């Protein structure tokens, strides 16, 4: 795009519906930035970027729907947390475990004596 | 190149 | 003046609807594409929504903070010629009818496109893209 | 920093 832009930022004050692919649709309230104007009366414009924390788990790529550990690592609970589901762990501070699988989703599948299931990444320490 | 037909008249 | 810099992000896609439950997250609804900008191991991503872009009316907006000053230029009463290129059919009562080539005095280029121009005794509203200065 | 809480379990 251009060396240098001095980006201006308006607000949107009526709905707008697109009436081809090129333009874009507006609700009352939509904050964007303003790119190029045209003496034409039309300004080419991007919404102002929103943005935030999410789960990983709510997401997936955006092409298609996609082992056994039989020796955990060793970790302990820093933070005492209660099962919701029944298939989470429930463990007081101070608690070791085995980690079996360190998943992206913030929910590791750890084991403790006769029990197995889901616990927060978050609540674990390396022991 | 804005859209070819011209804009709406304001809301 | 800023400097405009393009950040690769990897884009993924909303499989449900997520309801924040702090200031720092970010709504979601299924389908939605996102653009990530930082992984968390505490199954926390750090996301934004791929944001729409395209061609709006400028009517359509005000300015964030000085919305009653008006940017548009001053009217110049002694007029400008133009000529029109495109015929146009007034479809509102303040709008003026012109034939392809006809030349006109351009009195007020409003920003939104719909400039006021007179011709002989008549003045009203005319599609600025459908002028050309002579 | 993320949020002081888990995420939510995967939907």
């Amino acid at each position: 795009s251009p060396e240098f832009i001095i980006l201006q930022t308006y607000r949107a004050i009526a709905d707008y519906e697109k009436t081809s692919g090129s333009e874009m649709a507006l609700s009352t309230g939509d904050v964007v930035e303003v790119v190029e104007k045209s003496e034409s009366g039309w300004w080419f414009c991007q919404m102002k970027a929103k943005r935030g924390w999410i789960p990983a788990s709510f997401l997936e790529p955006l092409d298609s729907p996609d082992e056994p550990n039989y020796a955990g690592e060793p970790y302990v609970a820093i933070k005492a947390y209660t099962a919701v589901e029944g298939d989470e762990v429930s463990l007081l501070e101070g608690e070791a475990v085995e980690v079996i699988h360190k998943l992206l989703d913030g929910w590791w599948v750890i084991r403790k004596d006769d029990v197995t299931g889901y616990f927060p990444s978050m609540y674990l320490q390396k022991s | 190149q804005p859209p070819s037909n011209p804009p709406p008249r304001p809301p």
